[PDB]
DNA sequence: CTCTGAATCTCTTCCGACGCGCCGCGA
RNA sequence: UCCGCGGCGCG
DNA sequence: CGGAAGAGATTCAGAG
């Protein structure tokens, strides 16, 4: 039915009607002894009508309706991307699902996503009915419904009770590779944005400029056991495309670590000796030494011995205050040399990989979380920022460009004297411009990259 | 000098380049084309008159009677625009046409008339464009996008062998009419020439050539060049042009002047050609092999027998040569085949043709075009003739004629719209020349080749369709019956015309729904250009080459503004200065160069002419004499940039900004940032939402004034004067004495659109921005609109921004916001939603609106009146009833045992059920307006009668207040005329105003003026009473509504929405960001003076996106407010105004060689104080797009502001109280809210409705459906071993009509069992496959 | 049922065999005007045939 | 010749836009082909299980 | 309409255990045919099935 | 000089992500 | 409680 | 539209 009491007829009904009509006409022309050519015309029309019914548009001009569109025959209900096979048999719409705009949450552990309270209430409303009747607070489904729609805070207590171990699935369209769907143990936040852990967000190929994400809740207990054992993000550390880890930091985390490990030739408190990394942290936080200052520190490390024991060693090493601070979080078993250099993205990647090979899964997970926290905090304290004076323009550039244009004029006038073909003139001009551009780039990099300071 | 109004907030320009041409009226194309469509025209060139004359008159032969057209006129639109928008009726006016019917006598001459009848036909209703350039269709605003399509004419095109792939090149030339069949001509890998009609088939070209009245020998004589040979006994002569020798190899000795000389086996070169030319050779003697291998040009006859031995296109058979030579026909004619210059292609076509004669080709063409029917000579002839040469079935419009001739280099510019024989043969010759290589194919993507078709052309096309349908109806009426006893009023049916025009305006792909987020968005949508639509192009078939930029886009189409995604390239925006040539080609202004001095005259060019000349780059520096400083001035010409001397330059760009549209032009510092990010920012700027309170942007572009005034939202001073009165909603202005027309009241009034639903649910509000007694000037802005302040565009807001990573809350473009922003309602926005309630005559009695609702608490009903309508002003929340409506449920018979079961249960199982309208879930707000519309003959309820009473009272008070104001103006004019002389001011003062108007102070023209205004007063009171009577009948009259509805009720709900984490905000340079945290104001970083930062952005995005310009913007912001802060303090200390005056003069002088040059010495001190009051909040800075502020000027401005010269400052972290070691960039930035609020997207469904056929859950937020587990996600699950969750996803959660019930039961019971049945969609598939006639069934049950 | 059509022609009563129901239609010069009105759930609805 | 810090003239900017719209159209088209290819590969290899 | 594209006598009742003639209204006669018409006292699900 | 097979040419058919959101219209 | 078609819009 | 693949029809070369 339609508004105003009208009805939308499915095109199949119209095709059926037409075929019925033609059949009735042919039978009437037969039973009243029509002439030959008339019944031949009627039966040819009937055959054409059957062709339209099954596969309209398969031959000749397609049938069309008042909208001047071709009617969808039975065959069109199975062919094509709108067909029954692709649309419904695969790719079903599903109950117990929601969608929301995502958002960074840095305070989350690795395996827990921040889920808005309203969505949680809506999704788990059946479970809430169940537990509310089970605990005897509500007697009938009507009572449960009216209670939950009034949000009597006891419903909020029940809701906090239900989800405590109940993993949910997060999905980002398009699900390019299987990492696109992952399992998380929810945490309840007021607001309306789903909060992710940035590390896995890097794996999602997602960003935060307004990307939406969909959440599904498993129903059965076998299903949630599967979600926990297989899909939980604490398991998907290694990509399937290659052995290297997928959980790798980027942006502020890497910037913070890089700043934390970079040393300078002269800084506050250079050359002093620290009896332990804790004292390095103290001297930094008390403000008597800057992170970049180089210092000797007593440090203990461990190695997996031939038997499998973490045999200890302790020694004095030259390092930086920042490097000692970072080392303090490193779990037992990794060698100190891993830290004692300017840490880039690739260095952190290989550090995570070597952690995962040397030690088990869980120390690597804890190491990842600690890395994320410390990197963010020290990046914030760093206060790195970009200013217009930073993009220094190498003053050589004007000279180099004048040289290049002089050569361009020279080759152009050489062509003006007819000494060369135009194509080779073009080639020469292109070559000299490329050479000049490379020279300018080298000058810019040389001027920017290094600077002089007093010792 | 500045107008007095503009003295408020004189924005500081920085542009160095002067401006020689003001930006044109931005909407001009739409308004002027529609005017051209509707306005009267005696010449019948365009619009209604042209359309009518293109069909009329109409003549009947057996009827011996004629229908002919006198004139057309457009009636009055019965409803005003706001009434149309309120009541939902299309804004239209009646089309009236004067028509005459003629009958002649039944004797020669047929022209002897005997009777004439004339009357006016109401042949249709037509929409009118509103003053803002938008149409009003039903209840909606709609604006027609001007299309850009391939021009009619002829084009020449080649593919780089892609089709055949052997490496050759193939050519085709195509002719496109304005309407009618296409023709295209094509070569072949076998070098045959083929012709095709509407791309039907592929046929040799000779078919048409003989279909045209030409025989084979005529064809050869026309297309090819002929050579003559003579035979005498067995000696052979040929007649030669020496140049004809060029190209061949002299394998045999060749004779001239009686001497024979050839280097055998060698190619004839220019020395040989010159030798023969100086020899002046005419006829030479050649061997038999030379004439061998030559084609027979024509038939040859032997008179000794009356026999023919030579045919057309035949090779030279030596036997035939001997026979004809002995017969006596010693002369022979042959063609010439230069392997490069004179390809034998036509001859090969003549060989391969199946046809033999004109009628054979005609019937073959007919059977090609009309398969499945027996050919007939008349049928084929009629088909061909009417197809190409019936000026009504086919027509190259005049633009088609111009392009056709100009591509064929013919002198003529005009001609008949139908083709001809010479046209076809000429285009074929041109294609042959192209195949020879003495030419070049055409470039269709070139902008001198595509054409802009505006609304007028589409409107007249649809109206012509209506006219031809009506013409068929009229000729049918003429044929069917008598001619005397009827009037053409009945002969013409308006039905087809109205159907066609309404179908165009409602349905058509180019009649797209308008967007109204902000005035800029409305402007850019009106101006937008689309390549799609009727006769256009499809997103699937659009290759890269049409999308890509073409070098003649410069100055005509903005390259930046294109939308992103699959539509890219196919949608564009007019550049700011571009205007349409009468032929629809784009046109750009330029400045004439005259011997090194720019004349400053303006000339308009199209892509062809621009390509022909040399035009200088805009940024070229000049002296005051007009001579360029540099001799080697850089310029562009013929699609390439280079350097040229001062004298070679022909034209100069008008202004720097002429390459970009308005949308890009608004962005400051555009010259400093990448194109991708600039594009994204330009597009995003359209989506901005108007805030609760407008704010100026500090770093603007000057364009804001023009855009704000040109859009329709702001009320502009149409007549200068002094503002007499202002309130929240009305403006009354006294027109000055000189400006007012004689007999006018001298007072004008404006009424502001106080609150209404925008087309995207945003608010639309107009706020006055003047005060009593302030002078106002022609073109001043009296009332601001949405996102407008003092007549400047005010999309965004000014925020204090620090660039610094902060604890990951700004990770990956995330934005962190200080709570102070929320507390000040800086980004709070007002939204309006409209809800409709429809009452219908349901089964077992109507469904009625009422407050008598079953099974509901009375407290909710108390919010409603006794009629069942909420009182305006009541707050309402999700799930509550706004209006009560009730549906009968039919009989609902209960057996007596069920009757007693119901009785013990209660009042349940009622035959009457609630249907009342309910608040959408999660929405809450306040109820601002209620509307009712009801069918005639039904009683008006309490709510209906009360609102009708209030509305009629409103109309009465409005009309009476208009009367009072205008009569006060009239009597003020009485005073002004009477004081002029012969005064009796006190003697009149004792008398009441009626005496003043009645009495005569003199006997002269003054008394004539008094009598004139008294008659004016009588006329205005009579028109006022007539207007109020019409208004009252118009209010009291019922409405048509729709079928079956008794009455509709609409209620208006308004909601205030607030910035919240998950909301998306973005800055003009295109750096989107989701707000991810609000912060207690204490925690935000704060500078040395203790004022906190407001918004913290991640810096890491800047180098990788290359949005360097935005950083510069930030710096300028820190400078701008700097001055503001200082001047604010300088005001707060309440010092002498002269000191701040000199300071302001310094601040304006600060620029170097800036065009501004404003001086305060002419300003009186109260004006200076007003200026300071507006400048207290910062000094707005104007930076043109490509002549913007330089870094040196920025530094100087900062230095005058006492801020750090680098723009970086020290900063303290509030959360610990320590100091960041690095300096940080803190400044001011302009930010927008992007209308993607989180509460519009968050959605969740536990369970709900289910679809009918597939039994799957519904889709979409509105239906409260669930998300779609697409096939990619299914593959993702398959990649894991997670079988069980997949099975649960498919069977139980989605499609099992019983399994999900079992699951719901077990979950409620607390048992997480599962039972997978069968997906019902599988049974659906089985039934459809079986219905197809294919047996499919399960096995092993 | 509506006695006259929108053109002011006069109306006649006809049987729609395909839906077993009465309807009203108008004629001019004895030919059908191509206008019809039907009864659908206690209301009369009208339009082109 | 001018870098991003100094202003680009209108000519440099205009010629630069070519690459920008080329890249945007490039990615717009590439997405569809990539998705289609993935659908194919999945269909061919979906039977194989250890 | 009987013998039509939606003829209830063929495809079964539009409503659960409701005869087109109104002869029977409840499950007490579940699984019987009407005498005035060939519709069957059954569930609406049969409408989905029968061809 | 003719017949058959193979090769080439012509004509017809199939395919060119996934996901959400609003608006209009609808014999 | 609903089959869409067209259109913009964001991923 | 364009590109690629398949099927049918027509033409050329080799062998008899
Ligand atoms: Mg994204
Ligand atoms: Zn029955």
């Amino acid at each position: 039915p339609l508004d105003g009491g009208r009805f939308a007829t499915s095109d199949l009904n119209d095709l059926y009607r037409r075929v019925i009509n033609r059949n009735n006409r042919l039978k009437r022309l037969l039973d009243l002894a029509a002439p030959d050519i008339i019944v031949r015309n009627e039966k040819r029309m009937l055959q054409e009508a059957v062709d339209a019914l099954l596969d309209n548009g398969r031959r000749g001009r397609a049938i069309t309706g008042s909208n001047k569109r071709p009617l969808k025959s039975l065959a069109d209900m199975i062919k094509g991307k709108q067909g029954r096979f692709r649309q419904n048999l695969l790719g079903k719409r599903v109950d117990y699902s929601g969608r929301s705009v995502i958002t960074v949450g840095p305070y989350l552990r690795l395996h827990q996503c921040g889920l808005p309270k309203k969505m949680a209430l809506e999704l788990f409303k059946p479970f809430i009915y169940g537990k509310l009747e089970l605990r005897g607070l509500a007697t009938t489904i009507k009572a449960a419904k009216k209670m939950v729609e009034r949000e009597e805070a006891v419903v909020w207590d029940i809701l906090d009770e239900v989800i405590r171990e109940h993993p949910v699935l997060l999905n980002r369209a398009p699900t390019l590779h299987r990492l696109g769907i992952q399992a998380f143990e929810p945490v309840l936040i007021e607001g309306k944005a789903i909060q992710l852990h940035p590390l896995v967000c890097a794996a999602y190929n997602a960003d935060f400029d307004g990307d939406q994400m969909a959440v599904h809740v498993p129903l059965t207990l076998e299903a949630q056991l599967e979600a926990r054992a297989l899909m939980m993000s604490t398991n998907n550390i290694l990509s399937p495309a290659n052995g290297e880890p997928i959980i790798v930091p980027s942006q502020d985390v890497v910037l913070g670590l890089y700043y934390m490990t970079r040393d300078c030739v002269n800084a506050k408190g250079e050359g002093m000796v620290l009896t332990g990394p804790k004292e390095a942290e103290r001297l930094y936080r008390s403000g008597l030494a800057s992170l970049h200052a180089r210092v000797k520190v007593r440090i203990t490390e461990y190695e997996k011995d031939a038997n499998g024991e973490l045999v200890a060693k302790t020694s004095l090493k030259d390092t930086t205050v920042g490097r000692a601070i970072l080392w303090m979080i490193v779990p037992k078993g990794l060698p100190y040399s891993i830290v004692n250099q300017a840490l880039g993205k690739k260095a952190i990647s290989k550090m995570l990989n070597t952690c995962y090979r040397i030690l088990g899964l869980k120390p690597t997970v804890i190491f990842a979380d600690q890395i994320m926290y410390t990197g963010f905090a020290y990046a914030a304290r760093s206060g790195a920022s970009v200013g217009i004076d930073d993009m220094v323009i190498p003053e050589k550039k004007h000279e180099i460009i004048s040289e290049a244009e002089a050569e361009v004029a020279e080759i152009q006038e050489q062509f003006q004297s007819g000494l060369v073909t135009a194509g080779e003139r073009y080639n020469k001009v292109i070559d000299i411009w490329a050479a000049a551009n490379d020279r300018v780039s080298k000058a810019m990099m040389d001027n920017l990259q290094t600077e002089t300071v007093i010792n | 000098v500045y107008s007095y109004t503009e003295k408020k907030r004189i924005r500081k320009d920085f542009g160095k380049r002067p401006q020689v041409l003001d930006v044109p009226y931005l909407l001009s194309i739409q308004l002027d084309s529609f005017q051209k469509f509707i306005e009267q025209d005696p010449e019948g060139q365009y619009g209604l008159e042209a359309a009518f004359r293109s069909v009329f008159p109409i003549q009947s032969y057996s009827g011996n009677s004629e229908l002919q057209y006198v004139s057309y006129r457009l009636g009055e639109p019965v409803f005003d625009v706001q009434e149309c928008q309120i009541r939902g009726v299309t804004y239209s006016a009646p089309l009236r046409v004067k028509l005459r019917l003629v009958i002649y006598e039944r004797e020669a001459p047929e022209g002897t008339v005997k009777d004439i009848k004339e009357q006016e036909v109401y042949m249709g209703e037509i929409p009118l464009m509103t003053d803002n350039g938008t149409f009003v269709i039903n209840g909606t605003e709609r604006v027609i996008v001007s299309q850009l399509h391939r021009s009619p004419g002829v084009f020449f095109d080649s593919d780089k062998g892609k089709t055949h792939s052997s490496g050759k090149v193939l050519y085709n030339a195509r002719i496109i009419p304005y309407r009618g069949s296409w023709l295209d001509f094509e070569f072949d890998p076998k070098d045959n020439l083929f012709v095709r009609i509407d791309r039907r088939r592929k046929l040799p070209a000779t078919i048409i050539l003989r279909a045209l009245n030409y025989t084979t020998e005529q064809i050869l004589d026309l297309f090819f060049e002929k050579v003559i040979f003579e035979i005498r006994d067995n000696k052979l002569q040929m007649e030669l042009v020496p140049e004809r020798l060029r190209g061949e190899t002299a394998s045999f000795d060749i004779e001239a002047n009686g001497k024979v000389y050839v280097e055998k086996g060698r190619r004839i070169t220019a020395r040989h050609i010159r030798q023969l030319e100086k020899d002046d050779v005419k006829l030479i003697e050649v061997p038999v092999e030379y004439i061998a291998g030559k084609v027979v040009a024509k038939d040859y006859i032997d008179e000794s027998t009356g026999e023919l031995i030579c045919a057309a296109n035949m090779e030279l058979s030596l036997d035939l040569l001997a026979k004809l030579s002995q017969s006596g026909h010693k002369r022979i004619e042959t063609l010439f085949t230069n392997d490069l210059d004179h390809g034998p292609y036509i001859s090969e076509t003549l060989r391969v043709d199946p046809t033999n004669d004109r009628l054979s080709a005609l019937v073959e063409i007919y059977r090609m075009m009309r398969p499945g029917e027996p050919p007939t000579r008349e049928a084929a002839e009629s088909l061909f003739e009417n197809l190409f040469f019936s000026e009504d079935r086919y027509d190259l419009s005049a633009v088609g004629r111009m392009k056709f001739n100009r591509s064929l280099l013919r002198e003529e510019i005009e001609g008949s719209g139908i083709l001809s024989k010479d046209d076809i043969i000429d285009v074929m010759k041109k294609l042959i020349d192209i195949r020879n290589g003495k030419g070049e194919v055409d470039d269709i993507d070139h902008l001198g080749n595509r054409r802009i078709r505006s609304v007028g052309e589409m409107a007249e096309n649809q109206f012509r369709v209506g006219l031809v349908r009506v013409e068929r109806a009229v000729k049918e009426r003429l044929s069917l019956g008598d001619l005397d006893t009827l009037m053409p009023q009945d002969m013409i049916n308006a039905k087809p015309i109205s159907a066609a025009v309404k179908e165009f305006f409602g349905s058509s792909q180019l009649s797209q729904f308008m967007d109204q987020n902000n005035p800029l968005s409305e402007i850019t949508h009106k101006r937008r250009i689309s390549a799609l639509g009727p006769g256009g192009l499809t997103r699937e078939r659009a290759g890269f080459e049409v999308r890509d930029v073409h070098p003649t886009h410069y100055g005509r189409v903005c390259p930046i503004e294109t939308p992103e995604g699959p539509n890219i390239g196919l949608i564009n925006s007019l550049s700011v200065y571009a205007q349409t040539n009468e032929y629809g080609f784009l046109e750009t202004p330029y400045r004439k160069v005259t011997d090194g001095v720019v004349t400053d005259e303006i000339h308009y060019l199209s892509a062809i002419e621009e390509g022909n000349y040399v035009i200088a780059q805009a940024n070229s520096n000049l002296d005051e004499e007009g001579h360029f400083v540099e001799d080697l001035v850089t310029c562009r010409s013929k699609g390439e940039s280079s350097l040229f001397s001062r004298d070679q330059v022909d034209y100069m760009d008008v202004s720097t900004q002429q390459v970009v549209s308005v949308g890009a032009s608004l962005i400051p510092f555009l010259e400093h940032d990448d194109a991708n990010r600039a594009l994204m920012g330009a597009n995003m700027q359209r989506q901005a939402v108007p805030t609760l309170r407008a704010d100026k942007p500090l770093v603007g572009t000057g364009m804001e004034r023009a855009v704000a005034v040109d859009s329709g939202v702001t009320a502009v001073a149409k007549r200068g004067g002094v503002v007499q009165y202002v309130d929240a909603s009305r403006i009354v202005i006294k027109v000055n004495e000189d400006e007012m027309y004689p007999g006018e009241a001298g007072i004008d009034i404006y009424n502001l659109t106080k609150y209404t639903r925008s087309n995207q649910n945003t608010c639309i509000n107009q706020m006055p921005c003047v005060s009593l007694g302030e002078p106002v000037e022609r073109g001043d802005v009296l009332a601001d609109g949405p996102s407008t302040d003092l007549g400047e565009l005010a999309l965004g807001q000014n925020m204090r921004v620090a660039f610094m990573p902060w604890n990951g809350y700004n990770f990956e473009d995330s934005i962190l916001v200080s709570e102070r922003v929320v507390q000040e309602d800086r980004f709070t926005t007002i939204h309006i939603q409209e809800l409709a309630c429809v009452s219908r005559d349901t089964k077992l009695g109507p469904e009625e609106i009422t407050a008598d609702i079953p099974n509901v608490g009375e407290a909710a009903l108390s919010k409603l009146d006794e009629s069942g309508i909420v009182y305006i002003g009541a707050e309402v929340t999700g799930g509550d009833i706004l209006v009560g409506k009730v549906t009968p449920k039919g009989e609902t018979q209960l057996t007596p045992e069920e009757k007693l079961l119901r009785a013990i249960f209660g009042e349940k199982a009622s035959d009457v059920k609630d249907s009342s309208l309910r608040v959408p879930n999660g929405v809450s707000g306040t109820v601002i307006d209620v509307q009712v519309f009801t069918r005639d003959g039904v009683e008006k309820d309490k709510r209906a009668l009360e609102i009708e009473e209030m509305q009629l009272k409103q109309a009465k008070k409005d009309l009476s207040e208009e009367l009072q104001i205008l009569e006060a103006g009239l009597f003020s004019r009485i005073r002004a005329v009477l004081v002029a002389g012969g005064v009796e001011a006190e003697k009149l003062d004792k008398l009441p105003r009626d005496r003043w108007l009645e009495l005569g102070l003199t006997d002269e023209e003054k008394q004539n003026q008094l009598e004139q205004l008294a008659e004016q007063y009588d006329e205005l009171k009579h028109e006022f009473e007539k207007k109020l009577e019409a208004k009252r009948r118009k209010i009291t009259q019922g409405d048509d509504l729709a079928p079956g509805v008794l009455k509709i009720v609409k209620v208006y709900l308004a909601v205030k929405r607030r910035i919240q984490p998950g909301d998306k905000m973005a800055g003009r340079h295109g750096n989107k960001g989701v707000i991810s945290k609000i912060n207690p104001i204490e925690d935000m970083p704060y500078d040395e003076n203790g004022t906190p930062v407001d918004i913290v952005l991640n810096p890491l995005g800047v180098p990788s996106r290359m949005n360097i310009g935005q950083i510069l913007e930030t710096h300028l912001g820190m400078a701008a407010k700097g001055i503001g802060d200082k001047i604010n303090a300088m005001l707060k200390q309440q010092q002498e105004v002269a000191k701040l005056r000199e300071f302001i003069q310094r601040a304006y002088d600060l620029g170097a060689d800036v065009r501004q040059k404003v001086d305060l010495s002419t300003f009186s001190d109260e004006e200076v104080m007003r200026l300071a009051e507006n400048l207290r909040k910062g000094m707005p800075i104007a930076t043109p797009v490509f002549d913007g502020a330089k870094e040196a000027e920025i530094k100087e401005l900062l230095k005058l502001g006492d801020l750090p010269t680098s723009g970086q400052i020290r900063l303290y972290d509030g959360r610990t109280g320590e100091q960041f070691e690095r300096p940080v960039t803190v400044g001011y930035m302009y930010m927008l809210k992007l209308n993607h609020l989180v509460d519009d997207k968050m959605h969740a469904r536990s369970t709900g409705s289910y679809s009918l056929v597939t039994q799957q859950p519904l889709g979409g937020k509105a239906q409260f459906g669930g998300q779609r587990f697409g096939e990619m996600e299914v593959w993702a699950l398959e990649a894991y071993g997670a079988a069980y969750t997949l099975q649960e996803m498919l069977t139980v959660k989605s499609d099992d009509v019983n399994g999900r019930t079992k699951m719901y039961k077990n979950i409620v019971d607390g048992n997480h069992q599962m039972e997978p049945g069968m997906p019902e969609s599988f049974n659906v598939l089985l039934k459809e496959i079986r219905s197809l006639g294919i047996n499919i069934e399960l096995e092993d049950e | 049922a509506p006695q006259q059509d929108p053109e002011g022609n006069k109306t006649m009563v006809r049987f729609s065999r395909k839906t077993k129901q009465q309807y009203v239609s108008s004629e001019k010069d004895g030919k059908a005007t191509g206008w019809s009105a039907f009864y659908v759930d206690g209301k009369w609805v009208e339009g082109k045939k | 010749t001018a870098n991003f810090r100094e202003g680009l003239n209108v000519l440099q900017y205009f010629i630069s836009t070519h690459g920008a719209r080329k890249g945007l159209a490039d990615t717009a088209l590439k997405t569809a082909n990539s998705g289609y290819l993935t659908r194919r590969l999945v269909d061919v290899a979906q039977d194989l299980v250890v | 309409e009987r013998d039509g594209l939606f003829c209830a006598r063929i495809f079964g009742p539009v409503k659960d255990y409701e005869c087109l003639c109104g002869k029977y209204k409840r499950l007490k006669h579940r699984g019987v045919i009407c005498e005035k018409c060939g519709v069957e006292v059954t569930q609406t699900k049969v409408r989905r099935e029968r061809m």
